[PDB]
C-alpha cells in the first residue's frame, strides 16, 4: 500500500503493509 | 478512498459571531487539515493537525475532533473570513478533500448605488449596442434587475455578473448587460433599468433616452 | 521566499496533450516531494498524484490513470504534469503543491502553486474589443462617479484589466467574464471616483488578453448630460 508522500514509499511501512 | 463530507454547505455568519463547521469522514482518520480559499487564488494552509494554526492565521480560528468527526471553529467572525473552507485527510491513499464550507458574512443591509451606461459610439459603429446597468456595493446578494425598453419589460437578452463577497465590507457588486442589434436599439427611445433590493426604500429606476448624450 | 510558481493559463484542443510547469525556489528541491491537485466547480478539489525529486519516485490517483504522468527535470528545480487525450471534462485549474511530512505530527501541504487554468475546445483564439462605459450625471451620487470599460467578444479566458496602469486600484470591480451565445466571452471592469476628479483626472483602462497577444488601452471619456 503506497503512501501519499513517495518519500515514504521506500519501505518504512509499505513493506509490512 | 475516504469520502469527506462537510456541513453546512453555506454558513451564514454575522460579523463578530461564534460559528462552527464540521468535517465528517467515511472511515477513522488520524488528523484533520483545513484550508481557506478565496476565489481566484490557491487554497491557503489554515489548520495543520486538527488543533494547530498555520503561520499567519489569527488565533480566533480554533479546531477540534477525533475519529471521523472534526470541527473548524471561528470564535469571532471577521469580514476577511469570507472564503470557502476545505478539510483534507492524508490517512487513506488517495488524499481527499471535503466539498467545502462557504462562509458568507451577514453584514447589515446595504442598498446598491445604481448606474446605467448607454452604448458607446464606437460599438454602435461596429453594429451592436450594449447597455449596462451597474449595482454597486450592496448586501445581501439577492438583487432583482429588470430592463424596460420604452416601458416594455425585457427577457432573454441580458446577462448578469456578480463579484465575490468583498474583503473589507461584505458587499457584492453586479452588472446586468443588455445586448441589442444596432438596428433594434434605434427602434426605441427609453432604456431603463429597474432594481429591487432589500436596502432600497423602494425599487429604483435608472434610465436614459437614446442619443441625448 | 519559498515560492512555488506555476504557469498562468493554457488553451488546449479536444483530444490533444498538455505539459504544465511547476518551478521551485527557496528550498532544496529534492528534499521535499511534489503533488498535483485538480479543481472544478463540481467534484471540487481532487488530488491527482505526487513525485519525490530525490529520485523521481511517484504515486498516482486511480481516477486519473492513462492521463496524468509526472515527469521531473534536471536541476531547473521543477516538476511537470502531462495530461493526454483531453476532453472538455479536463477544463480545470491545476495546482501543484509541496509536502512537509512534518510540521507538527502529520504530512501537510505547506506551500502551493498559483494554478494553471486549462480550457479545452477547438475554438480559435480571439482578441477583445474594448468600449468605454462613460461617466456623467447618471453615474454621480454623493460626489462619486462610476465609469468603466466593456471588454467584449474574446476567447479564451483570461483577460486582465488594470486602470491607469495599476495606479488606480481602490474601488475597482472587474466582473467575472460571462459566456455569450456567440461562444465568446465578455466582461466589464468598473471603478468609482470623485466626480470632481472626472474633469481633471484621466482614466484609462489597460486591457490585456494574453492568448490573442493583444493589448488595448482605452481612455474613458466622460459625457455631459448636464
Amino acid at each position: 500500500c503506497e503512501p501519499a508522500n513517495p518519500s515514504e514509499k521506500n519501505s518504512p511501512s509499505t513493506q509490512y503493509c | 478512498q475516504i469520502v469527506l463530507s462537510q456541513s453546512p454547505a453555506i454558513l451564514s455568519a454575522s460579523p463578530g459571531e461564534k460559528v462552527t463547521m464540521t468535517c465528517r469522514a467515511s472511515s477513522s482518520v488520524s488528523y484533520m487539515h483545513w484550508y481557506q480559499q478565496k476565489p481566484g487564488s490557491s487554497p491557503k494552509p489554515w489548520i495543520y493537525a486538527p488543533s494547530n494554526l498555520a503561520s499567519g492565521v489569527p488565533a480566533r480560528f480554533s479546531g477540534s475532533g477525533s475519529g471521523t468527526s472534526y470541527s473548524l471553529t471561528i470564535s469571532r467572525v471577521e469580514a476577511e473570513d469570507a472564503a470557502t473552507y476545505y478539510c483534507q485527510q492524508w490517512s487513506f491513499n488517495p488524499p481527499t478533500f471535503g466539498a467545502g464550507t462557504k462562509l458568507e458574512l451577514k453584514r447589515t443591509v446595504a442598498a446598491p448605488s445604481v448606474f446605467i451606461f448607454p452604448p458607446s459610439d464606437e460599438q454602435l459603429k461596429s453594429g451592436t449596442a450594449s447597455v449596462v446597468c451597474l449595482l454597486n456595493n450592496f448586501y445581501p446578494r439577492e438583487a432583482k434587475v429588470q430592463w424596460k425598453v420604452d416601458n416594455a419589460l425585457q427577457s432573454g437578452n441580458s446577462q448578469e455578473s456578480v463579484t465575490e463577497q468583498d474583503s473589507k465590507d461584505s458587499t457584492y457588486s453586479l452588472s446586468s448587460t443588455l445586448t441589442l442589434s444596432k438596428a433594434d436599439y434605434e427602434k426605441h427611445k427609453v432604456y431603463a433599468c429597474e432594481v429591487t433590493h432589500q436596502g432600497l426604500s423602494s425599487p429604483v429606476t435608472k434610465s436614459f433616452n437614446r442619443g441625448e448624450c | 521566499q519559498a515560492y512555488l510558481q506555476q504557469s498562468g493559463a493554457e488553451l488546449v484542443r479536444p483530444g490533444a496533450s498538455v505539459k504544465m510547469s511547476c518551478k521551485a525556489s527557496g528550498y532544496t528541491f529534492t528534499s521535499y516531494n511534489m503533488h498535483w491537485v485538480k479543481q472544478t466547480p463540481r467534484q471540487g478539489l481532487e488530488w491527482i498524484g505526487a513525485i519525490y525529486p530525490g529520485n523521481g519516485d511517484t504515486s498516482y490517483n486511480q481516477k486519473f490513470k492513462g492521463k496524468a504522468t509526472l515527469t521531473v527535470d534536471k536541476s531547473s528545480s521543477t516538476a511537470y504534469m502531462q495530461l493526454s487525450s483531453l476532453t472538455s471534462e479536463d477544463s480545470a485549474v491545476y495546482f501543484c503543491a509541496r509536502v512537509v511530512y512534518y510540521s507538527n505530527s502529520y504530512w501537510y501541504f505547506d506551500v502551493w502553486g498559483t494554478g494553471t487554468t486549462v480550457t479545452v475546445s477547438a475554438a480559435s483564439t480571439k482578441g477583445p474589443s474594448v468600449f468605454p462605459l462613460a461617466p456623467s450625471s447618471k453615474s454621480t451620487s454623493g460626489g462619486t462617479a462610476a465609469l468603466g470599460c466593456l471588454v467584449k467578444d474574446y476567447f479564451p479566458e483570461p483577460v486582465t484589466v488594470s486602470w491607469n496602469s495599476g495606479a488606480l486600484t481602490s474601488g475597482v470591480h472587474t466582473f467575472p467574464a460571462v459566456l455569450q451565445s456567440s461562444g465568446l466571452y465578455s466582461l466589464s471592469s468598473v471603478v468609482t471616483v470623485p466626480s470632481s476628479s472626472l474633469g481633471t483626472q484621466t482614466y484609462i483602462c489597460n486591457v490585456n488578453h494574453k492568448p490573442s497577444n493583444t493589448k488595448v488601452d482605452k481612455k474613458v471619456e466622460p459625457k455631459s448630460c448636464d
